[PDB]
């Protein structure tokens, strides 16, 4: 049916990559 | 300190008269580049959607249930005897059944007489622009007895007793799938299970159980539901002065001077609800009929 | 009447120092030769108070946390915090089951106004609490002697009027009036300026109390000789102690930097009122009653005051204080950090800040040459030529001929700064042979002493025979030093290349000429001599006279001049030349005598070659000074005893008219008066001091800088910043980082009130065409509050995109930090796109919903409706109050996001205010972590579960992240090809509107 979106896999697409930006922003500020 | 009025350098309001050409000049070609930009975004979305159907339709999942009498608080508060007391009420009924008339529906070649048994889904082919403009079934006033319009008696459903007919949220491509086996909710209300969406009130608790004494339902040929043949929707475009179907509900003996709740709550698998939204589904109304 | 108390303290001193032994001793009651009886000082010590300054005014703990909780950027958040609860309560007298939207904003904004005071405090907490850590002073007793008796009692247990020793090595109890010496020398340093230790001399010599050599002070140190005196002032009422109160009493200002921000916050509120009254007519003229204008009008207001702001400035000035710290430059008021980056006069002390307050071997005079031995601190200068035998004749005679050494403790101290007993000069002699001829210890004792003849009134000479070293065997040496005129004579052989020659007239005015050439240099020349007692003539063993002079007083052999002065401090000259460069006038505000200011002032850079004075043109032109023309001389010394009868406006023509001014011979009060003149012209001075002659000038001055060991307590408390290496090139750092704060501040400030128009924009047009609420609160504050906060931070971090510290300091009428230029770029163009870019994620949103945007006009009326759940889309269908309340929510959630988008590029613009993106690269590794963390952030706000429920800020479709992209680009590209046009055309228009 049109009336229904896969909200989980968009909602851990964007638990993905707000985790993989923060540690990469990490990384370029704990920079060795 | 606010005597920026004037300079001897031709200064007003700050800056002198050549300045002001300058920056009211930019600022009009600057925010003229702007709105002309932000309407050449808005017109390439404009061409992203479609005209027969929105994009997204998730939002809608649970289609909801309304009534007649859009009150403020869902409360019906009159008195059975001063006519201007449900004057608000009376008004609203009358101009949502005013579409509904026999002269309102009169042109063949945009309605069309699905029946007065309730019958299976009607699908008029795919959503897209290749046939004309469908066609709408037709939903006379007289399937809704004893609630009925300006038919034989224009009763305006207060004089005691009155009448709170429900109406189901208008779905584009919805198809509504009634119950089945599994009914551990599912009342013997009415036999026709397969071709109607079953909608069944009650109180709340306790109380408003037994202050509600009898309550009547009325719908097409007689069914408390939503007959399958009026359904799926295909937009207001293709689907223009569209009838979704209608049932009443009328409770008779009620505790008169005490203000009772009532759930209309509808039954489906197609038909989810929600704790934070209670018109998801099912109904609520705050009725009280002080004399 | 304390106006009239100040006046009396700032006014010079007098006293009665110009009286008999007699009548000194008639006005106090006290014996000249046995002091007082003991029970008399009971009756003097309870009476006026306990002979030590009133300990400074106590504030305490709590005071510091009010006082950054109100402020003058706190206030603008009370105001928007107390207008949230007048809105609130406006909005609950009427409506039924409220929302509790703006009982969480005005809490917020208390919340922020006390955070902000908090991390305030605790930094400013942080710098007093180090500081407290480094003024370990201890007690130092005065040796009185009472009913005929020695005895050694606490300072706080002296009296006025009883008899006090000083040692040579003790320091000055209270002001004393000698009586008896015996060739003492205080060291009057820290209080009048004097370089060169005074001699103290029982009788009166000048009128003026300071300057006269019969009277002691407080807070000096007797460096040599011995004296007796009678206690004249006691306690506060003493010279330094009437100073130290005065500059507890004087006003600090108002700084520069908060001027600023007071003008920032004033033009705030100017265009949030201006709005809000605009719009409240708008409203009203719409369709919305008085009652709802109201709210609309606060909620206006309200929406127009940055609140991150706050927080983002201050963590922006603390982390510029962090780098100062580091670097040993403390500064106690967080805000001062700025002050130096803003100064454009540079008020000077002399003895102890430029010079390091220590006589040291400056140049040297052996074999017809000036040989100028480094006069670093750190051992770091040109070595001086050491490869003749007259270099070893000279450092014998000067490391033989020499009273005494260093001290007990004096091992592991480096050779300069190590305490040494002793005169100035002997000091100065025993350090440059300790350093370019080996050790002293072992030289000395080599050399066996017989019979030495001290420093004589007449006959004034300095001699010691000793034993002769290794076998060379002339059996004898006989050391003499002196007056480089008085050696001279009684000498007639001359030590050249290695061997002897006679007192040729020809080579002996070339003596005379070095003579004139290092007094005239501003340094202290001696004469030493030495010779060889013929042992065929003179016995071997014991022959010796010391009643009827034996050794022969006349034809010895000179053998050089050793001139001494205390030098500039190593990095001196350098910050002088800097802050030339950068256009700081350098002014040297000093009570040493004139002789030694000029020199000083010639050496380190503020009395530059080829400008001459008033005299030394008169000089030049064998003329009267009063012929020549003072605008002739750029440069000029102002004499403090001239300054004295001078008024105010010629104070004024003294310091336009010259650009190279030396003020010597002032007192500590008069400090203030040129302080005060330099600040009448509009210009930020700063007063660089270490005594507590410098304390009401860096108590008055806009800020005030000490020395962190070299600086008194007095003016080290009244200060603003330390300088805990006392290194004088921390005031380079200090201007450098004050202009760079300054444009970052600039920058900062720029980025915030960008995002203000996308922040109401939406709520005004909500009302104006009565559309669904495009942007939340909530959403607002996780802007504000949340993403935008490491942004303006690291925004903090940035560098310079030119030379600062070639440019002119900025004008404090000009140059302002907020100005209307800074506003028509955030509230005029960038906020404006930004504004754009989310309606048009708000449309894209709604529309591909069902709800087009042309439908949305006038459905607010029925959208907020929590009843019509029948709400018909562009395509017929119903939608329920928490299906379409779902859609603005998750409406909400994505305009914050394009927020974060937009800002993107807002941040990479307002990294550079002229230079291109690429010119300066965005090396600044904060920024990144910003862009990343803000990204990260706002994905979390919204992919979070639960967050539909909590903030009700559901999640995104992902096609949503790439609706504010082009808007982006389009601000970067826009404010490009700006600053690309500024670069290009640093012309009009494009400057003058633009550039912030
Ligand atoms: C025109 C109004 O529109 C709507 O509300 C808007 C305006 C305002 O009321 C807001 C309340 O806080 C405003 C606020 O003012 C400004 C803010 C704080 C401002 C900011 C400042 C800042 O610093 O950051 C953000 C931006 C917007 C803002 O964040 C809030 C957001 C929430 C609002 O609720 C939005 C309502 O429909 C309102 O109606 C009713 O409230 C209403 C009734 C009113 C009277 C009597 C009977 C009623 C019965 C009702 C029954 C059922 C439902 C409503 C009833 C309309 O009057
Ligand atoms: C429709 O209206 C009629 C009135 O003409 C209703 O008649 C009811 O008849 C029953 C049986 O005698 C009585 O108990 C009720 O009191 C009557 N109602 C009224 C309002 O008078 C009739 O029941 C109504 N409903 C249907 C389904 O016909
Ligand atoms: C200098 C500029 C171009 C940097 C642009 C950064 C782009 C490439 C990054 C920044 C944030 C990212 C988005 C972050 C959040 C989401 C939601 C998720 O459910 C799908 C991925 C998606 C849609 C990402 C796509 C890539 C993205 C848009
Ligand atoms: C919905 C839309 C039309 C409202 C957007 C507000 C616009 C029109 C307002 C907001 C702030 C305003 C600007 C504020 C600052 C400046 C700089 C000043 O020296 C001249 C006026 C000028 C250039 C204003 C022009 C009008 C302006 C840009
Ligand atoms: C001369 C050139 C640069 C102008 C071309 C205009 C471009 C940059 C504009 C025109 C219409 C815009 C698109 C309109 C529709 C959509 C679909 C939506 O779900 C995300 C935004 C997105 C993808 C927009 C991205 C930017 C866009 C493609
Ligand atoms: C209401 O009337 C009906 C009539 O059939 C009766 O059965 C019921 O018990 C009554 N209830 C109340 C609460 O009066
Ligand atoms: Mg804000
Ligand atoms: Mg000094
Ligand atoms: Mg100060």
């Amino acid at each position: 049916d049109p009336f229904y979106y896969d909200y989980e896999t968009v909602r851990n697409g964007g638990l993905i990559f707000a985790a993989l930006a923060f540690i990469v922003g990490l990384i370029i500020i704990l920079s060795k | 300190k606010k005597f920026i009025w004037n300079s001897e350098k031709k200064e007003f309001l700050g800056r002198t008269g050549g300045s002001w050409f300058k920056i009211l000049l930019f600022y009009v070609i600057f925010y003229g580049c702007l709105a002309g930009i932000f309407i050449g975004t808005i017109q390439v979305m404009l061409l992203t959607i479609s005209e027969f159907k929105p994009t997204y339709q998730d939002r809608v999942a649970p289609p909801g249930l309304t009534q007649i009498p859009q009150s403020q608080k869902t409360e019906i508060s009159f008195r059975p005897n001063d006519p201007q007391s449900y004057e608000s009420y009376v008004v609203s009924i009358v101009r949502f059944l005013e579409k509904y008339k026999d002269l309102a529906q009169k042109d063949d070649m945009i309605f069309e007489d699905c029946g007065n048994v309730p019958s299976e889904l009607k699908e008029r082919g795919e959503y897209n622009n290749e046939r004309g403009e469908r066609k709408v079934c037709r939903f006379r006033l007289e399937w809704l007895g004893n609630c009925s319009g300006l038919n034989d008696e224009t009763y305006g459903y207060k004089d005691g007793k009155p009448c709170v007919i429900i109406k189901l949220n208008r779905v584009l491509g919805f198809k509504p799938k009634p119950p089945k086996n599994e009914s551990l909710e599912t009342y013997p209300v009415m036999k026709y299970n397969p071709y109607v969406l079953p909608v069944h009130c009650t109180g709340k608790r306790d109380e408003d159980k037994e202050k509600v004494g009898t309550m009547e339902y009325f719908g097409l040929g007689g069914y408390p539901g939503f007959p399958l043949q009026y359904y799926p929707y295909y937009g207001k475009l293709l689907q223009p002065k569209y009838l979704q179907p209608l049932m009443a509900v009328q409770f008779t003996n009620l505790t008169m001077d005490t203000e009772i709740r009532i759930e209309c709550k509808a039954y489906g698998e197609n038909i989810g609800y929600s704790e934070k939204d209670r018109f998801q589904g099912r109904f609520d109304v705050k009725i009280e009929v002080k004399s | 009447k304390e106006r009239d108390m100040d006046e009396l303290k700032k006014e010079v001193s007098m006293d009665d120092h110009k009286l008999s032994l007699d009548e000194l001793h008639r006005k106090y009651g006290t014996d000249l030769s046995r002091g007082l009886t003991p029970a008399r000082a009971a009756e003097i010590l309870a009476r006026d108070g306990p002979n030590a300054l009133t300990p400074p005014p106590t504030t305490p703990e709590w005071v510091k946390f009010c006082r950054q909780l109100f402020g003058g950027f706190s206030m603008l958040l009370w105001i928007g915090a107390i207008l949230c609860f007048l809105a609130y309560g406006i909005q609950a007298a009427t409506e039924e089951e409220p929302q509790n939207d703006n009982l969480y904003l005005g809490v917020v904004l208390s919340a922020v106004v006390i955070i902000t005071g908090c991390f305030s405090y605790y930094q400013e907490a942080k710098s007093s609490k180090i500081m407290e850590s480094f003024k370990n002073m201890v007690p130092q007793q005065a040796l009185v002697i009472r009913n005929g008796e020695k005895m050694s009692i606490n300072a706080e247990e002296v009296v006025v009027g009883d008899l006090v020793e000083v040692k040579g090595g003790d320091r000055i109890p209270a002001d004393l009036r000698i009586i008896s010496a015996n060739g003492c020398k205080v060291d009057n340093s820290s209080l009048t300026g004097e370089s060169e230790p005074q001699t103290r001399s029982p009788d009166f010599t000048n009128e003026n109390p300071l300057e006269t050599r019969n009277i002691a002070f407080f807070s000096t140190n007797c460096v040599e000789g011995t004296a007796r005196g009678i206690v004249v002032y006691t306690g506060d009422r003493t010279v330094m102690g009437r100073i130290a109160t005065l500059a507890s009493g004087l006003e600090g200002g108002q700084t520069p930097i908060a001027a600023e921000i007071e003008h920032f916050i004033h033009i705030i509120t100017g265009v949030a009122v201006f709005l809000g009254v605009s719009f409240f007519i708008l409203s009203l003229i719409l369709e919305y009653t008085w009652l709802e204008a109201v709210i609309f009008l606060i909620g206006i207001i309200v929406a127009n005051v940055p609140e991150g702001l706050l927080a983002t400035v201050t963590v922006c000035l603390t982390l510029t204080a962090k780098r100062m710290a580091r670097k040993n430059c403390l500064v106690k008021n967080l805000e001062a950090v700025e002050t130096l980056g803003s100064t454009s006069t540079i008020c000077s002390d002399k003895t102890g800040t430029l010079t390091q307050n220590r006589m040291t071997v400056a140049h040297m005079w052996s074999d017809n040459q000036i040989h100028e031995a480094d006069t670093t601190e750190n051992q770091s200068g040109v070595s001086f030529d050491k490869t003749s035998a007259t270099w070893l004749a000279l450092s014998r005679i000067a490391g033989l001929c020499n009273r005494a050494v260093f001290q007990a403790n004096q091992e592991n101290l480096p050779i300069l700064k190590r305490a040494v007993a002793g005169d100035a000069s002997e000091s100065a002699l025993l350090k440059c042979i300790e350093l370019c001829c080996g050790s002293v210890k072992e030289m000395r004792e080599r050399y066996t002493k017989i019979v030495e003849i001290p420093f004589n009134s007449t006959n004034k000479y300095q001699l010691s025979i000793h034993k002769n070293p290794n076998t060379a065997e002339p059996r004898h040496l006989l050391v003499m030093k002196g007056a480089p005129e008085r050696i001279l004579d009684r000498c007639s052989s001359i030590l050249i290349h290695g061997k002897e020659q006679p007192l040729d007239e020809e080579l002996k005015d070339a003596f005379q000429n070095a003579y004139l050439e290092l007094g005239g240099l501003g340094e202290r020349v001696l004469g030493f001599c030495h010779l060889f007692l013929p042992d065929e003539q003179f016995p071997e063993g014991f022959q010796f006279d010391t009643d009827d002079v034996n050794f022969p007083l006349d034809n010895l052999c000179f053998v050089g001049l050793i001139s001494m002065i205390d030098p500039p401090r190593a990095a001196v000259p350098d910050a002088v030349g800097k802050c030339r460069s950068a256009g700081i006038k350098v002014i040297m505000v000093t009570g040493d005598h004139p002789i030694t200011a000029k020199a000083i002032a010639k050496g380190v850079g503020i009395i530059s070659e080829g400008n001459e004075t008033v005299e030394d043109i008169a000089a030049r032109l064998n003329i009267p000074v009063s012929q020549v023309n003072p605008r002739d001389a750029k440069a000029c010394v102002v004499h403090g005893s001239d300054l004295k009868d001078m008024t105010s406006e010629q104070l004024d023509d003294i310091l336009k008219y010259h650009t190279e001014i030396v003020f010597a011979r002032t007192s500590p009060q008069q400090k203030l008066i040129i302080v005060e003149g330099c600040q009448r012209q509009g210009a930020i001075v700063a007063v660089t001091g270490d005594g507590v002659n410098d304390s009401p000038a860096s108590k008055k001055a806009d800020i005030g800088v000490a020395m962190g060991i070299a600086g008194s307590d007095v003016s080290k408390q009244a200060a603003d910043m330390i300088l805990l290496d006392d290194n004088f090139a921390s005031i380079v750092t200090g201007v450098e980082e004050g202009r760079l704060i300054f444009d970052n501040l600039k920058k900062s400030i720029a980025y915030t009130l960008t995002s203000n128009i996308p922040e109401i924009t939406p709520f005004l047009i909500f009302i104006i065409a009565n559309i669904p609420l495009p942007l939340g609160t909530v959403t607002i504050l996780c802007i504000d509050l949340g993403t935008d906060m490491v942004p303006a931070i690291s925004l903090a971090y940035e560098q310079a995109e030119s030379d600062i510290m070639k440019r002119q300091p900025r004008n404090p009428k000009t140059d302002k930090l907020v100005n209307e230029q800074l506003i028509s770029m955030a509230y005029g163009q960038i906020g404006m796109i930004q504004a754009l870019g989310g309606f048009f994620t708000y449309f894209v949103i709604l529309a591909e919903n069902g709800f087009l945007p042309i439908h949305l006009l006038g459905l607010r009326v029925n959208w907020d409706d929590r009843w019509i759940n029948d709400v018909e889309d562009s395509y017929g269908q119903q939608w329920t109050y928490e299906q379409r309340k779902i859609v603005e929510f998750t409406c909400h959630t994505p305009f914050f996001v394009t927020i974060v988008v937009v800002q993107w590029a807002d941040l990479v613009i307002c990294k550079t205010r002229r230079n291109s993106v690429f010119q300066q690269g965005m090396k600044n590794k904060i920024l990144i972590f910003g862009l990343f963390e803000e990204t990260a952030l706002a994905a979390f706000l919204s992919y979070c579960p639960g967050m539909g429920v909590a903030l009700r800020m559901y999640p995104l479709k992902p096609t949503w992240w790439f609706c504010a992209f082009p808007y982006s680009l389009l601000i970067f590209v826009y404010d490009e090809v700006r600053k690309l046009i500024i670069r290009r055309r640093p012309g009009g228009w494009v400057e003058k509107e633009t550039y912030y």
